[PDB]
């Protein structure tokens, strides 16, 4: 029943993110942490490379508009500065 | 014959919704095709750069004198 | 809780007797009762070859 | 014979109807797709198969971030049968050095920056 | 395949959790050639690794019995008096250290299947299900269709 | 002969130690116990997926029978234990159904009480107080 | 809008009437309030709890046995304790969490007895008709765990 | 007066959240049978199979014997457990 799961902002799976898979299993009985487990390194390589990605292409389109601004505006500054003598 | 059973139109319906609402954010580009133009010429030029590097620098490995005496050690024994 | 071994083994896999009044009904959704019940299929502890089925008297 | 499909400018165009429906604005639009291959490749056309390779959806169920520019709108549209889209909103900001590995992309389409295993 | 072999239920030897921790491991006899090209990894071993291995501990009682052998053995005995034998041919220093760390975590239990991944002793709390849970008593305990 | 093969009586009983519970000449002669022991193997293979698949019908059926002892019917109970979010998965609730069955009879009692909240908040519609055991813990 | 009693007049299914929530969540504070007097006193007997070891829920009691399908990298010996607790009964009541318990209601403890390999686990794939047989032998690593205590504590 | 389940048979259920709505306990003892529901205790190889099928409620084929390869497949000594 993951639709449900979709409705509340929660993973279609359960396994998906959230509390059940990314706290640690266990812990030594001193209280001293685990090291973490292999598949929530993996995982957090994934996420950190997708905000990577995220921020690159959200700067490439920034730089982008930017770029296009100055060409307008110099296009425009050859029109008026060439209307003249 | 085959039939069409009511799972089948549902399922059908359900894709033809996600569809739908691929059509919707289609529908509305952030830049124009003018303004994107060159916007990621550098980064493409320096990936290939990177690709035509890593062909170009292919060759034979380094040979070693420890490898082939460490063979050597095959018959190495106790006394 | 707290029984024997052989008692509790007993208890779990004993088969019991139901009736099944049969007048005015269908006949495929008495079926239906009565199967579920002779196959054992309405007992958490079903397993195929555990053989938990049970009696069903149908009058 | 069976070719590649154009598909008309006027399936593109959204009415007022839809902006009511789905949760978008036609004015300030958003800048990042979320793309999920939810379809197989296998019994398409060798060209949709070679559009979700250059998309980077080979794997199913596995969202991917493109531009919301013409070039990536263009193949989008040669495979949006295959895919889902949304945009990706950002309910804070997009992560700075100091927040980049503690992120989540939430099923919602958000991406949330401070992700905590706590309840609120 | 599994109906070839044969099958066992998961347990220890003696509670071995319970109480304390107690290793099952017993003896270790290595048997390594002096002048001999296959025990060389062996020979290694005796050197640089058996004598850490042997204070890392000391539970373990260790034979090195460097004989003219044309394939060196380690025999792992265990407590439950299980014995496995097996070779260091050919092997390097690591490869003999993963396998004699491997025999040491270990128990003399068989490497037959196991049939459920788990083992409790007391299963039910709540007493087991039969079929009279989920059922409501009659009044003076009668059954369909008695009369009085 | 320059070189021949000496060390053959060790391959056949590579094969037939593999054979030695069939029937018939299948458990003797190497032409047939190389095709039924082939066969054994990739039975034994293919026969992990349906281990899992098994194991898992097996648990819908107590599953569905203990459930049906309470009045509860098997996806009233399993969806409206994820809406509680209960994500105890069907291993367990089999076990809980033979082992523990007053914690089974809390779980359907959990269960459907979650399900008349979710018939009587999709009756009278518009702004209300949600239910009790219809609330969610939101993790951030 | 009245419709005469018919078969089809209402739908066939009993109304139920849910209590209010004022003397319903008064209720639920009476009963957190018993159960946490049986959690003080020590009423309960022994417990089971629901773990979400590794990937997939053990049902549990104090001194068993769990065989775990991969080497946890620690030494033959050591106590753990596992997290992700997400049922714990006893005879008379129940905890059950939204997904999982907190902390520090439950301690479950459990230490590692042995690190073995499984059985030699054959891997055959054939094709008929296209000379296609491969075969080969796979031996996970395992470990056991000896769960030797479920604690709880009232913190309700 | 609402009660999820009939509260009459196997235990009596009462279901409750805590304050932080974090987790459910269930509070459920057991229902003890009532005096007033119990009754005081009261004080040849054809014909032999056909005998043993009707009283046991069987068919009469698993009375039959079977072969020495049957028999000795047989594991006489099965593991336990528990
Ligand atoms: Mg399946």
């Amino acid at each position: 029943g993951g639709q449900w799961r979709l409705q509340q902002g929660l993973a279609a799976n359960p396994s998906g993110y959230g509390p059940l898979t990314e706290l640690p299993d266990w812990s030594y009985a001193d209280g001293r942490p685990a090291p973490p487990m292999k598949g929530q390194l993996r995982r957090k390589a994934e996420r950190e490379t997708f905000a990577r990605r995220v921020v690159l292409l959200s700067q490439e389109m920034d730089a982008g508009l930017q770029a296009w601004q100055l060409r307008q505006q110099k296009l425009q500054e050859e029109q008026r500065k060439q209307e003249n003598a | 014959p085959r039939f069409v059973s009511l799972r089948a139109k549902q399922n059908m319906i359900r894709r033809l919704e996600i569809e739908a609402e691929n059509h919707y954010w289609l529908s509305m580009p952030y830049m124009t095709r003018e303004q994107e133009r060159g916007h990621a010429a550098v980064r493409r030029r320096e990936a290939f750069e990177a690709i035509k590097a890593a062909a170009t620098s292919k060759f034979p490995p380094h040979r070693f004198i420890a490898d082939q005496l460490d063979h050597l050690n095959v018959t190495k024994k106790w006394s | 809780s707290s029984f024997s071994r052989a008692p509790q083994q007993w208890a779990t896999f004993a088969r019991i007797w139901y009736l099944l009044d049969g007048k005015m009904q269908p006949p495929g959704k008495l079926a239906a009762m009565a199967s579920i019940r002779l196959q054992g299929l309405h007992k958490p502890v079903y397993h195929a070859l555990s053989d938990c089925g049970d009696h069903v008297v149908i009058m | 014979k069976f070719t590649r499909s154009r598909i008309p400018e006027k399936v593109f165009q959204a009415s007022p109807e839809d902006h009511e429906k789905y949760g978008g604005d036609p004015q300030n639009p958003h800048k990042l797709h979320i793309v999920t291959r939810i379809k197989s490749t296998r019994r398409r056309p060798y060209w949709e198969k070679d559009i979700i390779k250059m998309l980077g959806l080979e794997k199913a169920h596995t969202p991917q971030v493109h531009k919301n520019i013409p070039s990536v709108n263009a193949k989008l549209k040669v495979v949006k049968h295959l895919i889902r889209i949304k945009p990706l909103k950002l309910p804070q900001g997009l992560p700075a050095e100091e927040n980049m590995s503690n992120t989540c992309l939430k099923s919602t389409g958000e991406l949330v920056v401070q992700w905590h295993l706590k309840p609120v | 395949t599994a109906r070839g072999t044969p099958s066992r239920f998961l347990a220890s030897v003696l509670h071995n959790g319970l109480g304390r921790y107690v290793q099952q491991l017993q003896r270790l006899s290595f048997s390594v050639s002096r002048d001999g090209a296959s025990s060389r990894g062996a020979r290694e071993f005796v050197e640089r690794e058996v004598i850490d291995f042997a204070r890392r501990n000391p539970g373990v009682v260790i034979y090195v019995n460097s004989r003219p052998c044309c394939v060196p053995r380690v025999v792992a005995e265990y407590l439950n008096g299980a014995v496995r034998e097996e070779s260091i041919h050919c092997k390097s220093v690591e490869e003999i250290s993963t396998l004699v760390q491997k025999l040491a975590d270990q128990s003399g239990l068989d490497v037959i299947r196991i049939r459920k991944p788990f083992h409790t002793d007391n299963p039910s709390i709540q007493g087991q299900w039969h079929p009279f849970t989920n059922k409501p008593t009659t009044f003076r305990g009668l059954r369909p269709r008695e009369v009085q | 002969l320059r070189n021949r093969v000496t060390d053959r009586y060790f391959r056949i009983q590579e094969v037939l130690k593999h054979a030695r519970h069939f029937r018939g000449r299948k458990n003797r002669c190497y032409r047939l116990a190389v095709r039924t022991v082939i066969r054994a193997f990739v039975k034994c293979t293919k026969a992990r997926y349906l281990k899992k698949k098994n194991m898992r019908t097996l648990w819908i059926n107590r599953i569905t029978a203990a459930s049906q002892e309470h009045g509860l019917k098997y996806p009233a109970l399993i969806g409206n234990l994820v809406k509680c979010q209960v994500e105890l998965n069907r291993k367990v609730l089999a076990d809980l159904a033979i082992y523990e069955p007053k914690t089974f009879k809390s779980l359907a009692a959990l269960a459907s009480r979650r399900r008349h909240e979710g018939f009587a908040a999709a009756l009278g519609d518009g702004k209300e107080p949600e239910g009790i055991f219809s609330r969610v813990v939101q993790y951030h | 809008g009245y419709v005469p009693k018919t078969s089809l007049s209402s739908p066939p299914w009993p109304e139920v009437v849910l209590p209010d929530p004022v003397e319903e969540t008064r209720h639920h504070a009476e009963v957190v309030k018993k159960v946490n007097e049986m959690i003080v006193t020590g009423q309960y007997g022994r417990l089971f709890a629901v773990v979400h070891f590794a990937s997939r829920q053990w049902k549990v009691t104090s001194e068993d046995l769990i065989l775990i399908g991969n080497e946890l990298d620690l030494a033959c010996g050591e106590r753990i304790r596992l997290e992700k607790v997400l049922l714990v009964g006893a005879d008379n009541f129940t905890l059950l969490g939204k997904p999982l318990l907190g902390k520090d209601l439950v301690r479950v403890e459990a230490t590692v007895i042995e690190k073995t390999e499984s059985w030699p686990r054959i891997i055959m794939r054939f094709r008929k008709r296209k000379n296609f047989k491969k075969k080969r032998i796979v031996t996970t690593p395992q470990t056991v765990l000896r769960i030797n205590s479920i604690e709880i504590a009232p913190c309700l | 007066t609402y009660s999820p389940l009939p509260d009459d048979y196997n235990c009596n259920v009462e279901l409750a959240l805590t304050s932080d709505g974090r987790t459910i306990v269930c509070y459920h003892p057991s229902v003890d049978i009532p005096y007033e529901h119990t009754k005081p205790i009261p004080r040849e190889e054809g014909p032999m199979i056909e005998q043993l099928s009707k009283m046991f409620f069987t068919t009469k084929h698993r009375w039959y014997p079977h072969g020495r390869y049957h028999r000795c497949r047989k594991n006489l000594n099965p593991p336990k457990d528990r």
